[PDB]
């Protein structure tokens, strides 16, 4: 359920989205990064094929925000360009993923952070959200 | 209300 209270939810967390991806869809992840975090990930997957359409992977040790896709059982070429690394240990964060026609747009704490051109093209097959790593998850919502 | 402390730049 969108708006379910995830305060005590163990990582990894996995959820079927009620409405899958498509133009106009929005998913928000609210949580806190552990003060002793090394990394975490938020993935959007196609539940049947288990392809990962969008892999979002903040790595705290090197301050890199890694994005990739796992298609046909292989990781693609990573995207790492950032204006700034928008996470910090111990911080509350809000990450918003908006699905546009040609790309995802991802915002952190209310500020646009990056675009990710769709590699997995069949958007409405993207029906699953998985989250894992060194965070306290508070809530996920989608609309 | 989506309960966004930082707002939504895509709205």
């Amino acid at each position: 359920s969108s708006g379910e209270n995830l305060y005590f939810q163990h990582m990894p967390f996995a959820a079927r989205l009620n409405t899958p991806m498509g133009p106009g869809r929005t998913v928000v992840v609210k949580g806190e990064v552990n003060a002793n975090a090394k990394s975490f990930n938020v993935d959007l997957l196609a539940g049947k094929s288990k392809d990962i359409a969008l892999h979002l992977n903040p790595r705290l040790n090197i301050k890199a925000f890694v994005r990739n896709s796992f298609l046909q059982e292989s990781w693609g070429e990573e995207e790492r360009n950032i204006t700034s690394f928008p996470f910090s240990p111990g911080m509350y964060f809000e990450m918003i993923i908006y699905c546009d026609v040609r790309e995802f747009k991802v915002a952190v704490n209310g500020v646009h952070s990056l675009e990710y051109k769709h590699r997995f093209k069949e958007l409405s097959s993207i029906d699953t959200l998985e989250i894992n790593g060194d965070i306290h998850l508070l809530e996920v919502r989608s609309w | 209300n989506p309960g966004l402390a930082y707002g939504n730049p895509y709205s």
